[PDB]
This record gives C-alpha cells, structure tokens and sequence, in this order.
C-alpha cells in the first residue's frame, strides 16, 4: 500500500542524516536475501532461463541477476 | 432501556481456578444490519478506574490478559476466566451498547476464597 | 498513551448549578464522540450523557434528562458538562469516556478518565 | 437438496465393486452422488474447526520507549559502556560524536556515544499452531427426499464428526440406511505449515516459514506478562542527526503494514472456537448399506399440478415442484420425457425416484432435461401434467465447461483432483502418480512466484519453445507456457 | 511486518477468496506505473542500456522490460 | 513560520453502520438510500441465491 | 420511453451512452454515468460552466 | 401481463446547484465536499490564476465544478419473464358462412 | 500591469518604419508591446458584438401532428388522393395495403392508401445571419502605469471601438498620449459564410453550407405568423405494420441531436446583444503620438520596502510590488539588474518607466531577469534593497516554447499568423504569400476531415513516403504526413 | 451520442415492419452523399492514396471505396 | 438524423474551445470500440477479406483497418 513507495531518491539531498538512513538502507537487499533463502527452486529456473535466452556470458549474468532481483521485489 | 441482569452477585474463588460470570439481557442485543452482538465487559479494580476487557461478546480488548474470554448468542452471555490470579479483585460490570440509553448491570464482585 | 483528566469537581449545596470540564490529551479530539458517566458510591455504573463527533448532536439519560447540558470545546481539546438543578441524589464520581478506537458501535467506551467527585449536600 | 443453488456443485456419478466412490469436499462446493439403485444424496464439508491451540511464537507490533539513558567516553580511548546495556529489556546502539573543549573532553576527536532505552512492548501478535490430534471435520449429508421445505435449506442435514483418531464415522440416515464415510483427514491443508496470526481478533492461515521470516521482534512464545523480546533493534530508530548527539524514537504501530503484508493469506473466523472455513477434505463413500425408501410402492394414477413454476438452475437442473391430488398417499410418482413427441427418454432424474408420502404434501423434483425441446410427463392418463421446457445450450459447450471446471479443480487441489470422483481404476492411479511427480517438481520450481511473474515467465518460456527446434519446443511450450499462464490467471483465489 | 513480504504465491491455495485479493491483485502494477509516470528519464536510460547490451530483438526487449520492472519495485 | 495546511490524509479509520441489500437475478443492481451520503463507502458485489 | 414501447436486444440496450439506475423502485434513483448528459464548457481557460 | 424494471436509462435532465472550488497553481488538486455525493456530477479542469485572482503565484491552477443532477422522463427498460406470457391463437373453420 | 497571468500573452517588442508595428488581436490573450522610450501598453480584443440580426432560414426540432385523415383506394382502380394533399402544411405519404370483401372492396389485391397529417412545428431553430452593416469590435488598451491595482485587473483600461464603417480610431490614453490604431475589421474573420443559429437560448456559430445541409424542415424565416415547412417528412414517421393500415408519429424532439451535431462549433452569448467571444482581429499600431509619463521627473533617493514577494509569470517575467517610503513624491525609480557575482547587466525592464505617483500607493515593477541567478537592485545606493530571484530554464527552452507557440499560431490563424508582430520587409511578405498558397491547397484538399482520420492519413502518408524509392517525392510525402499529424493533433481546441 | 450505433443487424428479424425502416436505410446511405458533395477535394486525396497503395485495379478500387466510406462516417 | 455529420473540419478553427470538444472526439472513436467488442465475428470476416484481397502486408493491414472502421460506422 503506502510502504511500497518510500521517499527514497526523490532528489532533495542534504548533509543532515535522513530518517531511518541506517535501517532502511539494506531493507530491500535483506528482503531479496530472505526470499532467495526461502525459495531455492527459482534459482534453478533462472539459471535455465539465462542459459537458454543469453548467447553471451555477460548476457547470461545480467539476465540471471535481473531475474533474481525482479521476482522477490515484485512479491 | 434494556435492563441487564447478572446471575452472580459475589464470586469467591481460590487462585488458579476458573470462574464464570453471567450477564443476561432483557432483549436480544443482536444488531440486524451487521449481525453483531454489542455486549461489553468492564472491570473497575478497587481504588481504580474501570477498564474494558472484552469490547464485544467474545472479542477481547487490547492489553487484556490471555484468560479473559466471553460467549453467548442472544441473551445469555458469559465471561470465562481460566486461571484466577490475585489481581482479579474488582467489579465485572457488563454493558449493552445496542440502544442509545445504554445501561450497565449491577456488577458482580470477585474475591479470593 | 491517551490521558483524560477531570476538572471542576467540588462541594455544592442542593439547587446550585455546576459546570464540569473534561480535559483531553493524547489523540485528535474533534473526531471522537465523548461521554459522561457517573458512579454513585456503592452503586452500579450509570451513563449520563453523550456528544457525538458533530457538535450539534447530543443525548442525555432520562434520569438526568432536562437537568444537564453537555458541550465540546474541541479547539481547546476539552469537554464541558453543565449540571443544573443539582439534587442530593446527584452526587457521584464522574468519569469522561472516549469513543471506541476500533469497533462498529458509533458510541462506546475504551478509555476512562481518572474521575472527579461532586458532592451535593447541605 | 441442500446443494441446489450454490452454483459450485459437481455431480459424481460412478460406482464400483463394494459400491465405494471417493469424493473431495472443498468448503465451497457441495458434491452430489448419483447411482443406479442408490438414492442420490449431496454432501458438503460444513466447517473445519480445531481446539486447544498452543502458542509457538509471539510478535510485537508496536512499542513504547522510556528511560532514555546515554553515556559517552573521552575520544581516542576506550569505547562507551553502560551497565544498562546487558539488560535484556534495553535496546542500545553505539555511535561516534565529535567532542572537544566545548564538550569538556581533553583531546579533540570523535568519541563513542551509546544510548539505551527501555523497550516495553505492546499489542503482541500471537502465533498459534495446531496439532493433528485436535483437528475436527464436520460433514453434512442429505438424501433427495422431496420434502416440502428442502430446496437449498442450509440447516436440515445429518452431521458426522470426523477426527484423525476416529476417521471412519458413518452417518445413519433415517429410512435410507447408513452411508459409510471412510476418509483420511491427514491429507488436506497441511497444518504443520500453518501458523494462526491472532492479531487484534483477526486470524489467518499463513505459511510457517513466512511467519518465522517476519522482521518484527519476536518473543519467547511462553505464557508470561513481561516476556523478553529478541531483535528489538528494528522497531526503534536511533537517529544521529549531524554529529552532536543522537535521539531515540519508537517506530510506530505496524498494524497497517501487517495487513498489507498479509495480502495473500486466507482469513479464518476466530471467535471462541477457531473454526477455519477454508480447506479441503478427501473422503470415500461406502454406499453398500445404503438403500432408497419406497422402491416397492405402487404407481400414482391421478392429477398432478405445479405449485411453484419450474425454474432452471445454473447447472441445468430445473427443480420441478408438484403436489398430488389423489387419494392414495403412499405412492410413487411416474415420469416421462419426450423430445419432439418421441419417447427417447433422453432425460434423467437427479432425484432417485420421488414419491408422495402424504395426500396434499407438496413434493419437489430435480430433473435434468436434454439440450433441445423436452416435454415432461409426470402423471399417467389424459390428466398427465405436461411441463414444456427448453434447455438453451449445446453438448460441446457442456464438455468445454466440464473441462474448464476440471482444470480449475486441478489448479486448486494439487493432485487430489485425480481422486475426486475416481471410481477405483488403474488408469487413474497412473495419472495420479504422474501428476504427483510432475506437480511436485513444478511447485518446487515455481515456489512463491507472483501473480504477474507467472504470466510473464510463461509467455517468455512459450516464446522460447516456439523458437527452439531441437524437439524442445514440444515439451517446453506445452508443459510450461500454457500451464503457467493458466495458473497465473487463477492463483489469486 | 513491513509491507515487503506478502503471502502472494507461496503456500496453500484454496477455493475461498484469500484476504485482500481483489484490492491487491494489481497493487505492484499500479506502483510501477505511477513510478514510471513520475520518473520518465529512466525509460531513456533503460532503452540505452538494452540497446547497448547483448542485442537481439528478443534479448533487447526482455532485458529492457525486466530492468523496467526491477528498478521501480526495487526502489 | 506561519504554515498553511492544504491536505488532511487519514490513517486510522472506523467503520460504523454496515448495511446490505440484495436482489433477485435479472432484477437490477441492489440500491440503498445511504449511497448518496459523503460519509458512506459502499461497494457492489454479486451473490448466488 | 414516453408512451411508445419498443423491443430491443439485451446487449444493445446495455451498451448505450446514457446514465442508468438499477430500476429498483426507489423514490430517488442513483445515476451511474451522469457525465454523458452534462457538458462542462471552458472558454479560453479562465472559468468553466 | 407483468413486467419488471431491469434498468432505467434517462434522456432529459436538470442541473440544480452549481458550486466551484478552485485551487492555487501548485498547491495541488481541487476538492469539493459534495464530490463524494453520488448525485453531484463533478469535473476537474485547469485555469490560470494570479494576483488578479488574489492567488499570489502565477501559474495554472486546478478548478472543479459540481452540479447537482436529477433526471426527468427516464427510459424504463422493462424485461418480461416466461412466468406469465400468453400467446393467443384464433381458429376459424371454412363453414361457408355468409 | 494588466493581463499578466493570461496564458496566451506574448510580447511584440519591435517597431519599424514610422514607429508602427502590425499585430493580430485575438480573444484568447493580450499583447505586451514594447518600444524604446515608449510606454509598454497592453492590448486585449475584449469582445465582438453584432447589434442587429436577420433570420436567413428557420429549421425546427420539435413538432406536432394535429389532424390525421386517410383515403384508401381499391387494388386496381389506381392511386389514392386526398383533398388536403395539395395543402402545404399537410404531410402525406402513399403506401400499399391489401383489400378484399372484408374491407368491402370487391376485388382482392393490393390497394393504395395515403395518410395526411396536419403539421405545425414547435420551438424552431432561428439561423440568424449577421451582415457587416453593424458589427462592433471592442479593444481595451492598458498602459503599464505601475499602478497599485494594475497587477491583474481586468476592468481598468482605455477602450477603443472598431466598426467596419470607421475602422481607424484613436485611443486617448490619459497621460501618455493618443495611440494611433489602424485595423482591418472586415478581414479578421469570414462573417459572411457563417450563420449564428439560436436554438432554445444558446446560440452557436456554424458554417453556411453546414447549416444549409441539415435533415430538418425549414421555412424561409420571413416573419410570417404561420411559416411553410419545406421538408416535413424528415420529422414524421409513417409506420405500417404487416400491411393492413398505417399511422403517423411525430418522432420526438431533436434538441439533443442538435447538441450532438454541433460539436466543434464555438458557442456565443445570446442574452441581450448577441456578443461573440471567439475570433480574432488584425490591427496596425501607430505609436508616434506617445509621450512617456514623467520623463522630466527626478530620481528618487530613499529606501524601498517590499509588500508582496517577487513571483514569476509563466513567461519568466517577475512582478515586483514595492513601497516607496520616501519624502519626494513624484521622483522616478532606478532599476538595475546586477547579474550573478558581477556587475553585468543582461536583464531588462518591461514596465517602460516606473514612477511613484504617490508616496502612499505601492507601485508594481516588472522585470525579466537573466536565466541564471540574478540580483535585481531596485534602490539608489548602499541602502538599495537587493531582491534575489533565481530563474529556472535556459535559452534553448525559451526557443523551443517560442517555436511551439508560433506553430500553434500558424495552425489557428492560417496565413494571417505570418504578420503578427511584422515589421514589414520582403522576406516576411514573401513567406506569407508562399504559405498562403500552400495552405490554400492544403485546406482545399483536407477540408472536412475529422482529427482521427487526419492523424490516420498523416501516418499513412509518412509511411508511403518512407517506402518510396523516389527521393524527390518521398521527402515531400514525409513532410506532408508530418504536417498532417501535427495539425490533427491540434485541430480541436 | 445515442443516435450512433442504431439497432441494425442484431438478428431480431420478423415478418412485421420495424421502426423507421426505409428512412433509416436511406439516411444512412445519403449522409455519405451529402458529405462528399460538400467537400470534394478529399476525392482527390483518396484517389491519390488508393492509387499509390494499390498495386492492382481491384485493390485500388476497393481501397478508394473504403476511404470514401470511412471519412464521412469517421467525421 | 442530425446527430450524424457533426460540425467537424469545417475550417473555422479559433483559439477558444469549441462545443463538446473532448467528449465529441472520444465518443466518435469509442463507438467503434463498443461495436467491435459487441460483435466479434466480423473481425474474422474482415481478416479473411483483407487477406484474400491484399497482396502485400501494407495493403493487407490498410484494408483490414479500413473495413473495421467502415462497418461500425456504416451500421
Ligand atoms: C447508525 O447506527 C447507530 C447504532 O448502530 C444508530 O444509533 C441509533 O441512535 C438513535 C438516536 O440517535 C437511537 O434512538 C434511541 O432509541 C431508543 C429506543 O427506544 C424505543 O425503541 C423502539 C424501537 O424498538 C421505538 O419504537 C420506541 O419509540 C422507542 O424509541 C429510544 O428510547 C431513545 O430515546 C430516548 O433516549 C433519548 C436520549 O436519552 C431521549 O432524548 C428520548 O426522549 C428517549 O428518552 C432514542 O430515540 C437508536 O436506539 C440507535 N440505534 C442503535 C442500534 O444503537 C444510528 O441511528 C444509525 N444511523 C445513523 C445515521 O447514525
Ligand atoms: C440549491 O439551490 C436552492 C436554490 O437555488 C437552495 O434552496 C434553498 O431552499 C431553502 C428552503 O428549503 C431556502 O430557505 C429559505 O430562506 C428564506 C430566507 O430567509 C432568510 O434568508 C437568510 C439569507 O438571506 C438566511 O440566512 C436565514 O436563515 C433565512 O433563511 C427563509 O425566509 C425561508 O423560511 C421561511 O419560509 C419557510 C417556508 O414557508 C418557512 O417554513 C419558514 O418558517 C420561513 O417562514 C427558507 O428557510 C433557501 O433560501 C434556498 N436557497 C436559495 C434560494 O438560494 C438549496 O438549498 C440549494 N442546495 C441544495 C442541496 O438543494
Ligand atoms: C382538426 O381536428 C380538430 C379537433 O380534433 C377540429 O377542431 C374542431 O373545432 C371546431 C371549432 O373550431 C369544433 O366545433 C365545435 O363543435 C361543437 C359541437 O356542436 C355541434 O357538433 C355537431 C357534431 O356533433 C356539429 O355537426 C354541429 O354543427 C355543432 O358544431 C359546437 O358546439 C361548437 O360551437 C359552440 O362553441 C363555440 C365556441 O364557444 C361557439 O362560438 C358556438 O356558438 C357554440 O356555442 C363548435 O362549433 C369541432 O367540434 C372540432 N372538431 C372536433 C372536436 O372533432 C378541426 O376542425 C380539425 N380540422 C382542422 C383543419 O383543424
Ligand atoms: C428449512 O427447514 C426447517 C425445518 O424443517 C423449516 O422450518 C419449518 O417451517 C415450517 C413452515 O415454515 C414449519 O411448519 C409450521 O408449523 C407450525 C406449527 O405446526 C404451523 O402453525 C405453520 O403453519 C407451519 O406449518 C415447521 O415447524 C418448521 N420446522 C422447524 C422450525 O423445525 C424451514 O421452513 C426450511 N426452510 C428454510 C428456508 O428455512
Ligand atoms: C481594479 O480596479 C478597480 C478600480 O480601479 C478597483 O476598485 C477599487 O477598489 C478599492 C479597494 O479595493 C477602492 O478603494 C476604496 O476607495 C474608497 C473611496 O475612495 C475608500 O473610502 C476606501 O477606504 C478604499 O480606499 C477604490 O475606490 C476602487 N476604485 C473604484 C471603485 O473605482 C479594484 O479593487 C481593482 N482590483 C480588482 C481585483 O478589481
Ligand atoms: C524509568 O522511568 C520511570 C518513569 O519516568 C521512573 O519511575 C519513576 O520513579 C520515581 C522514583 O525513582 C518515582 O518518584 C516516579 O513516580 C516514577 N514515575 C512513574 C512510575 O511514572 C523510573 O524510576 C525510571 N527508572 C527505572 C530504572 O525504571
């Protein structure tokens, strides 16, 4: 609802430390980390998809990273 | 002007024991539009101000201990305490919120036997 | 965290009017219906009067109907009760009850004030 | 006939040796079981309820902060320490603050500053588990009797309580024998992965691991009035603005965030008994002892008259309601169906064989007419009641709708849809085994995928299938793309 | 807890409507749409990245769409 | 100093006076007199009967 | 309409650009699409009627 | 014989009460208390405001106008069910009558 | 300064020849004309009004059928005739029916039947046409006097009136002299080929051929107590059910159909004088007879104070409202725009000469600063207050918005927009003539095309141009398609 | 408006005459005639387009007729 | 009727807003959408015709679009 749209990166940046700048920094990363630890099969699915949609190694790496970053972020 | 009649007037029970208080209505306090039953149970601790234990017939209020649970459907409602502690001394005034001139019951009293 | 503190309670002779005041804090007052409740010594809890969220709408208990008046100074975050033609029966500890935070009833009690004592005697 | 009008019923019709047919009940639809010589009855799993719930873990939703105590050391020596730090009730944090002669320290430089507050939690969220010992299922069974007040009447029925200790409870129907239920209640919604979130008088059946992965601070879980809370660092937000000092602020009330973090969970009613209303149950129907009333009654030769106009239901049943006008009360009702004045008898009575039990007691009949014109004759002689009807539809449309219904059932039930109405057989056993293996692999792969990510991945994979030409097309496309689009279009139940 | 670990696809599936299903079916899609309408330049940046990484008409589109899904929701 | 407000947005609501109306198939949507009130939030749905 | 009565297809009737109420015999009905009859003119961007 | 009213459309109409509440160019959207009323047809538009309008900021403000709507002479849209429908057939024999 | 805030305001800051500049006055917005050592007056075309109107032709929408008479005919005796058929106000129609001895005819066949209905029509459309005999454009001119209540006030200015009988007029501004004003009222808009139809109370402005091509009965509109409708069959329906008789229906009121037909036609005020509020006027301004107020005044020597903070007009011009607070009442104000971190002067005034007419009244200044940060000194010396205002945007953005404004002006005004602000010369005139020819052909062959079809034809033409291997015409097709797309995206205001 | 999309072709044909049969038919066909006589340059435009898109006489004629029928109706 | 042939394209453009501008535009475009959603088989018919008359993809697409725009308007 409201939590999905944090006031991050809007543009107004100043010297003074912002609200929850220590805790709310790695929140998104920890979400993905916990999701990956909880659901391991999608790792295999993403590896298969990256191998079969990427003709270059860099393409495979980018596709795998984006797939890992998109699904827990989506839900 | 629904009058609330409570079955027990004094409940002396030993600690670590159950207890059943009854608050019988003169009319079913079941609001037709939503199907809910507006019966509230307060407790005024001696030398204190009344609290709110179960803000419905069976949905207990916040901050209330685990043991306080209610029941009843149309006119015969109950307040069940699972294990009585030494803090349960007080006056368990029931109440009906169905109608605007809401009236409390006489209120039972609980003491340690 | 909400705090409802009573004020105005004192001794008074029969027939002399009195104005009670309920000071409120810890929540937005203008959105909450407020109540007045009394407990005569050794007697069951007896609700007196209610004022809803809109200032105009008020109701009184029939036992005290026509003798009291309830007012809301929400700009100052306080409640006002006007007691007129007081009777020696109309002596009790008076409470100030907030509207329910969560529920379905438009009027209910969840937090009770500390309580004030008014004595009507000669 | 408490099953009529729900719009979710589905008719099981088979029967085997020893006359056992296993059907699956889902709390949403009511099953109907027809047979050659057995009275067609209907079944609905009314309510699944547990009792004596334990509390596994307790979660704090909001806090209050008191007794903020702070202490700092001189810079470039030691690290700020406070006796209150070791206390379990106190949350603390270490930061560095600039200090100098203005602050009284001898030497300039950054110095440690620790602030310890009191985390007295409030509004706990209990998380409860249930053992299989106390889970109880209640099942309601009604035979089609043609009583006056028995069209979708939710109240009247026969109840059989099913528990894992004794799961073979048999109903005893009046004047119809005893329908025997031999069901396995271990299967169903696995209650070893269910934690009930009793949070301000609203429960939910969430997954176990997801509940354990909630960031909110968790309590011991035992019954105490002052429980110690672990992981308190993330519900109080220490703020070191600039570098002079730091403040301590409680985060707030996490109820609104919790409600949107439960956006996929299933609600269950929690008042008194925690009567769950979502779930499913597999049950076998042993209809050997079951009989139909009045097979030997004589036939009615008199006038029949409708007392309520015949109105087709959603699934094609028409619900004829008639009243006898004769003098022979304990009598059997005749029936006939003609399509275009031809006695093809291309109809069917979902009621077994309706019989009048009193002279002027109305009886109601549930018949299934064919897809075209259908003249229905009830009585005999020149006074035979003639109910003209026209079911608007086509046979192929019914097959397509049945296939869609089966697909929805296979999407909701993991593999028990292969046992729903499966009358013994060896082919269904192989089908269930294959579907079980493939579905287990498929869910292990697509564990916890979004309603839209399923559709996206399915589209991508079916495109990959349409591209590759090493006979990977045939399995990739069919096995993943279509299945995943169909699922992702259904998952949000 | 924080509205970043919803119970969307994991676990049980029943015939009854899950709590807040219709309200939250399109929640993340609306979030992505409003973020994209509020910050349009990242569309240009994503187009640049896709057209300059591993280009083939299927990869060039999948990487673009995947990145445009990642960045807003990840935020 | 001297800040002027322009929007109040709510966080804590309270639902009161839940009312329902239902109608037969092919008889139109259910209508309720409380719809033409600002304070009332009202949502349609479909039921089987 | 008026006094004359026609006989029209169901989907054709349902797909018309006019305000509709449920037709449930309420003394004051609720129109769903009221913007299909009312025009909001705005002339060279200073006010609308 | 009997007809049910499935849905009423309507053709004429009347606009009774017209109220407008504008907003400053950057303070945001314009809101009227009667917008949430079901029988008020509102529409949001943009206008330009300045010190001539007493606003203080030069730009394009937001303006909304709400008009109370009741409708006259509606269409009825009656639907007939097969409950009570009555075909009538008249049969005449070639009796050779005059 | 008047009309500061109007969306369509645009500066005309160039004088040529004998200090005259051309300008196209439009109802949308004003013009802030500037000149060296001349007052910076603002001009709005306030309203164009037509005093007297003639009724060219009346259409009508409602109707009534009064007397209905039918005279049939035998199947082969021929046509049917009624005596009132030749009456001009009886709408008759001939149809065929079948007749026999049941009808008393004697021959079996298909007879002839005619029904005549007396027709009078209610609430007609008027279709008034205005001639140039009495047409009155009204122009209001306001000088940047720096008055206290001048900022956006729409009700203070000198009024000039322009009839096609006497186009030339003189605007006697109070203290700044007389503004020579030479317009061309006869060519501002094509009032000849337009009729101002007035139905109910609202009056629109429609094309002549469009008005004449409407499927409604019309009378000549010659003020006759009973008019003669020419096509009465366009409102009356002659229903005939399964060929036994026919009846007559008046077919409702076409008031809503007219309101639908009238999309894209500008509405006009009808109360009192039929004053119009759409259209434009072309004018030439001769500012030779313009003095500047208080050129002989001294320079003020006291500190100022701001009353309202500086704010930006959406054209990047700052309104500044200052209070003199000095003892020498009429001395003028010095204004110096010091650029960022330097003494550079890259900004200028727009209010030609700011003078405090009275000590009490606060005069309002106008400045257009440089794009970057700039401090605009508005005092005499060291006590001069320094207004700091920072402008957003660059010169490229201003160039782009100016190009867009010019494109929209050409789209709306056509070839006329070539001489808005024209200083004369041969390049501008040659461009105007060339664009006039091209637009003449363009409009001639794209006339009457809706915006949807315009954008479709534009994309089709640009695609044709892209796929042609003839560069000389492939470029031309692409250009035509681009122009068509731009117009179709703008045509309807 | 409602006058658009008449009740034509809904497959409710009956022996009896419908509402405004002949008038409706011929008004629907005559609208195009009146509009095409009002504005004649679009005939030249449509001829040009249908000639430079059409490669065979049948296609040219079909496209020309379809344009001449679209435009007065889309207007 | 008169609702047909609106006053659009008569070349009387002016700075001020006309009568029923946005509503007229979008109703004119939305009539076709509503009619095409009402009757879907004509999409198949038009595809067949525009495929067996068109010899190139451009001609096929043009003829298909023109048919799909003629029919709801000629009806
Ligand atoms: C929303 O929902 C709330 C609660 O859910 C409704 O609240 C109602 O409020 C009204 C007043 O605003 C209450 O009216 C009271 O009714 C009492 C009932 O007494 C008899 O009831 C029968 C019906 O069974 C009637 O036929 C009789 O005529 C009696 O009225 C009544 O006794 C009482 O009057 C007495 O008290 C008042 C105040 O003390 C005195 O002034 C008066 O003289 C008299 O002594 C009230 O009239 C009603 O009971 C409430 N209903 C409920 C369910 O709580 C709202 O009405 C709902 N709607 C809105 C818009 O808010
Ligand atoms: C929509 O718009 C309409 C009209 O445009 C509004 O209609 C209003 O209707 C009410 C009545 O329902 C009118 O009230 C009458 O006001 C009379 C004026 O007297 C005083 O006016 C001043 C203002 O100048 C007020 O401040 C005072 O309070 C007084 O009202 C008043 O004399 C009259 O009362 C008299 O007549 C009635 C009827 O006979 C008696 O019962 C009464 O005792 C007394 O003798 C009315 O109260 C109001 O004027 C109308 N508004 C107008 C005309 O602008 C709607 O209210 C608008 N809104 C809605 C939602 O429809
Ligand atoms: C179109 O249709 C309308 C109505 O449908 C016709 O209207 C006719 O209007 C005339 C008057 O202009 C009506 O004449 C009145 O007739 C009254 C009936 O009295 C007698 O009726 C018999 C027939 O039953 C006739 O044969 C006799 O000659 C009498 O008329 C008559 O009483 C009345 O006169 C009285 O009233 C007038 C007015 O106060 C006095 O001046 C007079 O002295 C006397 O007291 C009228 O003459 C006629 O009835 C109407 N027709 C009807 C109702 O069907 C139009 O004529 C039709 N045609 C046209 C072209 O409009
Ligand atoms: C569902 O089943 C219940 C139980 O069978 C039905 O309730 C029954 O309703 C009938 C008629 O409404 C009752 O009969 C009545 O008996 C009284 C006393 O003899 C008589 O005065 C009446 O005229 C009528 O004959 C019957 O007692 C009652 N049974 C109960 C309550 O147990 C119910 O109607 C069924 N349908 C629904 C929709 O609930
Ligand atoms: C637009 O211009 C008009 C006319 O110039 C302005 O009207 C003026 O309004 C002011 C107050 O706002 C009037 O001042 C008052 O004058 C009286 C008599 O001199 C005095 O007694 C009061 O104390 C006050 O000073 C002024 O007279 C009036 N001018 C008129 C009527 O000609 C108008 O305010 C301007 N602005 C707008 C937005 O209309
Ligand atoms: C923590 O804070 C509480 C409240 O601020 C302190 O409680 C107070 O204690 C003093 C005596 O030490 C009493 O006079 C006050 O009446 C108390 N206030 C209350 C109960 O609200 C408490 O002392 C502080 N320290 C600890 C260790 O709890």
């Amino acid at each position: 609802s409201v939590a999905l749209a944090p006031h991050v990166g809007m543009g107004l940046d100043t010297r003074t430390q912002t609200w929850m700048s220590a805790e709310g920094a790695w929140r998104q990363v920890e979400k993905v980390e916990t999701w990956a630890l909880r659901h391991p099969g999608f790792t295999i699915l993403a590896l298969f998809l990256a191998h079969y949609i990427g003709t270059s190694l860099t393409q495979k790496v980018v596709i795998f990273i984006l797939l890992m970053l998109v699904t827990p972020s989506m839900t | 002007h629904i009058v609330m009649t409570q079955s027990p007037l004094s409940l002396s029970v030993t600690p670590g024991q159950p207890a059943s208080i009854s608050c019988k209505s003169s009319q079913i306090s079941s609001w037709g539009s939503d199907g809910k039953t507006y019966l509230y149970w307060y407790l005024q601790k001696p030398g204190q101000s009344p609290q709110l234990l179960i803000y419905e017939v069976s949905s207990r209020f916040s901050g209330v201990s685990d043991r306080f649970s209610g029941s009843g459907s149309g006119t015969d409602f109950t307040l069940k305490i699972s294990r009585v502690q030494a803090e349960d001394v007080g006056l368990y005034y029931c109440m009906q919120g169905l109608h605007l001139p809401l009236t409390f019951g006489q209120g039972t009293r609980l003491e340690i036997k | 965290q909400v705090e409802l503190v009573e004020s105005g309670g004192d001794v008074v002779q029969p027939g002399k009017s009195l104005r009670l005041s309920c000071a409120a804090s810890g929540f937005t007052f203008t959105n909450y219906a407020m109540h007045w409740l009394r407990q005569a010594p050794g007697k069951g809890l007896e609700w007196v009067a209610v004022i809803s969220s809109d200032v105009n709408d008020k109701y009184y208990a029939d036992s005290v109907k026509g003798r009291f008046t309830i007012s809301r100074d929400n700009s100052k975050n306080t409640l006002y009760l006007q007691m007129n033609s007081l009777t020696p029966e109309d002596t009790a500890v008076y409470y100030c009850a907030r509207e329910q935070a969560v529920g379905t009833n438009p009027w209910a009690f969840d937090y009770w004030g500390q309580g004030t004592l008014v004595t009507v005697s000669s | 006939m408490r099953c009529v009008g729900v719009g979710n019923r589905d008719f099981v019709e088979g029967l085997s040796g020893a006359t056992w047919v296993d059907v699956v009940l889902e709390h949403g639809g009511c099953v109907t079981t027809m047979a050659k010589n057995k009275p067609t009855l209907d079944i609905e799993l009314q309510k699944t309820e547990a009792t004596q719930l334990a509390t596994l873990r307790k979660l704090c939703i909001e806090g209050k902060i008191t007794n903020i105590t702070t202490d700092s050391r001189c810079p470039t020596q030691g690290e700020a320490v406070l006796p209150e730090e070791q206390d379990q009730n106190y949350v603390c944090k270490h930061t560095y603050v600039d200090r100098g002669w203005g602050n009284g320290c001898g030497l300039f430089g950054k110095g440690s500053l620790v602030t310890c507050a009191k985390f007295q939690c409030l509004e706990p969220i209990e998380g409860k588990v249930v053992q299989y010992e106390n889970l109880k299922y209640t099942v309601i069974i009604t035979v089609h009797t043609g009583d006056q007040h028995q069209v979708g009447n939710e109240t009247q029925g026969v109840t059989a309580e099913i528990t894992p200790q004794a799961s073979t409870t048999e109903a005893i129907l009046p004047e119809y024998g005893t329908l025997g239920l031999e069901c396995s209640p271990r299967t169903g919604l696995d209650f070893n992965e269910m934690i009930l979130l009793t949070m301000k008088n609203k429960a939910w059946m969430v997954h176990r691991q997801w509940f354990f992965d909630l960031p909110l601070p968790w309590a011991s879980g035992a019954t105490t009035e002052t429980p110690t809370w672990n992981r308190k660092e993330l519900l109080v937000t220490f703020k070191n603005a600039h570098a002079k000092k730091q403040e301590v602020v409680v985060l707030g009330s996490q109820e609104g965030a919790m409600h949107t973090a439960l956006t996929g969970a299933t609600e269950i009613q929690n008042s008194g008994g925690t009567s769950i209303f979502a779930g499913h149950l597999k049950c076998r129907l042993k209809m050997d002892k079951l009989e139909l009333k009045g097979m030997s009654y004589a036939m009615c030769t008199n006038t029949f008259v409708l007392k309520k106009e015949v109105s087709e239901t959603q699934h094609g049943t028409i619900l004829i309601k008639v009243e006898y006008k004769g003098e022979d009360a304990p009598c059997k009702i005749p029936f006939s169906t003609e399509d275009g004045q031809g006695k093809a008898h291309n109809g069917r009575l979902i009621t077994a064989n309706p019989v009048v039990t009193k002279k002027e007691e109305p009886v109601n009949i549930e018949a299934e007419p064919p897809f075209g014109e259908s003249n229905i004759v009830i009585g005999i002689g020149d006074n035979a009641l003639k109910i003209n009807w026209y079911k608007k539809g086509s046979s192929i449309g019914k097959m397509f709708e049945a296939t869609a219904r089966g697909a929805r059932r296979m999407a909701i039930l993991g593999d028990t849809a292969w046992d729903f109405g499966s009358v013994g057989g060896v082919l269904n056993s192989l089908g269930k085994m294959v579907h079980q293996i493939f579905g287990s692999a498929y869910t292990a792969l697509f564990s916890g995928v979004s309603w839209v990510m399923k559709i996206g991945i399915g589209v991508l994979l079916t495109w990959i299938g349409l591209n590759s030409k090493n006979t990977s097309m045939s399995f990739s496309c069919i096995a993943i793309g279509i299945i995943t689009l169909y699922l992702g279009a259904v998952v949000q139940a």
